[PDB]
């Protein structure tokens, strides 16, 4: 028989931002009967043993795939304060573990694109459609500004950004114009709406979460 | 209103092969979750009912409401530590108790010292390692009860210490040593280390001036004192002396020391002279003079 060991290959430092969902997968082979269990070395907090959660913190929860190979620890809501050491378990005896290092970080501050307007729109063909997305973040902007990007789908339309790409998107009745006027802005103009202008739009931003819109061109 | 803790993690000290019963109590454990584990490790042994472990010496019995029992069967000294109980509320809560495993002692042969020989005047270093729980304390006897040279220039019937360091050694201070462990755990052992302590050989003449008339047996004795011990002999004129049917040379041997004699039978008038007891060993020799003179 083989007995349990661990894939010391899996990644040992996981770096949460704060306020994202921290992943700390432990994959162990050969497990057979025995169990896998998540452990805080700092205090001995027991997290979980096997499928059963011991912790009663509800931001902390185990889950395994189906052939119970891969043992993943999620903390919601990660905070500077779950920074530490997290140790798997396999119940063995002795009893073997690997140990990662959980490091959340919290620079810089959630940002989160916006763009002003319902969700899903609807323009008449022939119509002219804007689109205004702005990056909502705290005061501290300072040097980290990045460009802004737009995407129909999943093809860009920013042009000479993305080389080589085929599916380049005709760029005769649509433009983008991005300015810092205090807050980070970009506006996206479809000239002359067309039915192929329908589509799922997305202002994606390098320095904020993304967001988007539906817009629907109709005939009449 | 969380649960809490009853009382201590009582301490619990078990002898080796014998049966650990740690014992955890909480008070108003309502919906929350109980659990044991090992310290030094960081170990889950048993959550609630279950045994996370798949150590089989090892069970949780929870009999009386307030109180979560672990039993450790046959425990080695490898139990001994610290345990936890842990309660999941939030902040979390534990306290530890420790598992005193005693064993009994024992005296390692290595580096325990073996048989010792040293010259006399110079130093020497008895050692002496032993193993149990609590560690033993090791202390230094003779038999007899003879005093053992201390370091601080005094001396005892006994001092505590692994190594019993000896300068300048004594012909007295040769014999036997104890070294004896203990640590309240019966029973105690001991081991015995020899001491040798060797030096050239010296003599003692009670008389050196003994008289006789014709026909009369007179008897001439030394003491010697030599380790290893001596070859002892009779002179006269430079010329050795045998049993000759009239001269009988004896040897009384006891450790180091030896009285030797030498009986004459039927004095004549050419015994009269100077004689002479010698003793020697691997480290030199000595003599003594008796003159032997007519009445
Ligand atoms: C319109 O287009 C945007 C852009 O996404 C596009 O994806 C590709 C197809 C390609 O075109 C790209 O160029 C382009 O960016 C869509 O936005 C995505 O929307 C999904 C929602 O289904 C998001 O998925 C979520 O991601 C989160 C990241 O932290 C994650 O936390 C979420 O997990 C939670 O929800 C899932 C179910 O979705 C659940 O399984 C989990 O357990 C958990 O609860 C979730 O995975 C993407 O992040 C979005 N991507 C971007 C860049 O914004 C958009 O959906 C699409 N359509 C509409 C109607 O908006
Ligand atoms: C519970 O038991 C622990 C462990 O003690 C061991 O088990 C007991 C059942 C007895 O058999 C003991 O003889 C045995 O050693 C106790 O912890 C021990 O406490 C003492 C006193 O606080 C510690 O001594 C200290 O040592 C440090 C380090 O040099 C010094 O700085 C201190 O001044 C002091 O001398 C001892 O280290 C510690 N043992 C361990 C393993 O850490 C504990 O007190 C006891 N609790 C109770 C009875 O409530
Ligand atoms: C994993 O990280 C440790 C600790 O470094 C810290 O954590 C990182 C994740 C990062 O986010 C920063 O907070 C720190 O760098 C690494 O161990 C350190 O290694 C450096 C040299 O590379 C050494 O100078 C430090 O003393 C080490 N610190 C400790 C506590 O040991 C470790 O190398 C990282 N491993 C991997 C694979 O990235
Ligand atoms: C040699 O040591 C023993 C052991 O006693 C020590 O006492 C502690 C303070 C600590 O030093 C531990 O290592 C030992 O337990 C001595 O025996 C003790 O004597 C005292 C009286 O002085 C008595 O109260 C204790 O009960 C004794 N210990 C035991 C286990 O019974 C002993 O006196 C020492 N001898 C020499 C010559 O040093
Ligand atoms: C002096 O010694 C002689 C010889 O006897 C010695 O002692 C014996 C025990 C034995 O060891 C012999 O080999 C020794 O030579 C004594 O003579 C003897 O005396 C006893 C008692 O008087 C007598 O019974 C024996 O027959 C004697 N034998 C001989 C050969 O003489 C003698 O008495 C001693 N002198 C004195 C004063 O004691
Ligand atoms: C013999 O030992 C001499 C010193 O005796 C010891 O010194 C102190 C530090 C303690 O060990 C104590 O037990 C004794 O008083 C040395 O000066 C000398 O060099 C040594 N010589 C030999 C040959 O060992």
């Amino acid at each position: 028989y083989p007995p349990p060991v661990f894939d010391f290959g899996m990644p040992r430092n996981i770096t949460t931002r704060t306020g994202h969902t921290a992943a700390i997968n432990c994959r162990v082979d050969n497990l057979g009967d025995k169990s896998v269990s998540w452990i805080r070395k700092r205090d001995l907090h027991i997290l979980t043993a096997g499928i059963l959660t011991y912790t009663s913190d509800e931001r902390f929860k185990v889950v395994r795939t189906a052939d119970s190979k891969d043992w993943t620890l999620h903390v919601k809501y990660a905070q500077p304060r779950d920074s530490g050491i997290y140790e798997c378990q396999v119940n063995t005896e002795p009893k073997i573990s690997m140990a990662f290092r959980l490091n959340v970080i919290v620079t810089p501050p959630d940002a989160k694109a916006i763009i002003a307007g319902p969700t899903d729109l609807y323009v008449k063909v022939g119509s002219s459609v804007t689109l205004t997305c702005h990056v909502k973040q705290p005061a501290t902007s300072a040097q980290d500004i990045g460009p802004i990007y737009w995407y129909r789908g999943p093809y860009i339309l920013t042009p000479f950004v993305a080389h080589p790409n085929d599916a380049a998107i005709d760029l005769q009745r649509i433009s983008m114009e991005s300015t810092l006027a205090e807050k980070l802005q970009s506006r996206l103009r479809i000239a002359n709406a067309q039915l192929l202008d329908t589509g799922n739009y997305t202002c994606m931003p390098t320095t904020a979460e993304a967001a988007s819109v539906v817009v629907n061109v109709i005939n009449d | 209103d969380l649960p809490k803790f009853g009382e201590l993690l009582q301490n619990v000290t078990v002898p080796v092969s014998r049966e650990a019963v740690l014992q955890c109590v909480v008070d108003n454990l309502q919906t929350y979750k109980i659990a044991w584990l090992r310290v030094d490790t960081q170990t889950i042994l048993t959550i609630q009912n279950h045994v996370i472990t798949k150590n089989h010496r090892m069970s949780i019995t929870h009999a009386e409401k307030r109180a979560w029992i672990l039993r450790i069967r046959d425990v080695k000294e490898s139990d001994k530590g610290w345990y936890m109980c842990q309660i999941n509320t939030d902040p979390m809560k534990s306290q530890v108790g420790y598992l005193d495993v005693v064993v009994p002692p024992d005296i390692l042969d290595y580096p325990t010292s073996t048989d010792m020989v040293i010259r006399e005047g110079s130093n020497v270093t008895l050692k002496c390692a032993a193993t149990g729980s609590p560690t033993p304390t090791i202390t230094w006897r003779r038999e007899g009860g003879e005093l053992i040279p201390l370091p601080n220039g005094a001396e005892a019937v006994a001092y505590n210490g692994s190594f019993l360091t000896i300068a300048k050694v004594n012909r007295l201070n040769m014999g036997a040593y104890l070294c004896i462990a203990s640590n309240g755990i019966p029973p105690t052992v001991s081991k015995r280390v020899m001491l040798i302590v060797h030096f050239p050989p010296m003599i003692w003449i009670q008389n050196q001036l003994v008289g006789a008339a014709l026909t009369q047996n007179i008897t001439l004795e030394c003491q010697s004192e030599a380790y290893p011990k001596s070859i002892n002999y009779w002179m006269k004129n430079d010329t050795i002396i045998v049993p000759g049917e009239r001269f009988v040379p004896e040897t009384f041997e006891s450790g180091y020391k030896i009285t030797m004699r030498l009986t004459i039978y039927e004095v004549d008038i050419q015994d009269f002279g100077a004689y002479r007891c010698v003793a020697k060993n691997s480290l030199g020799d000595t003599d003594g003079a008796i003159k032997l003179y007519h009445i």
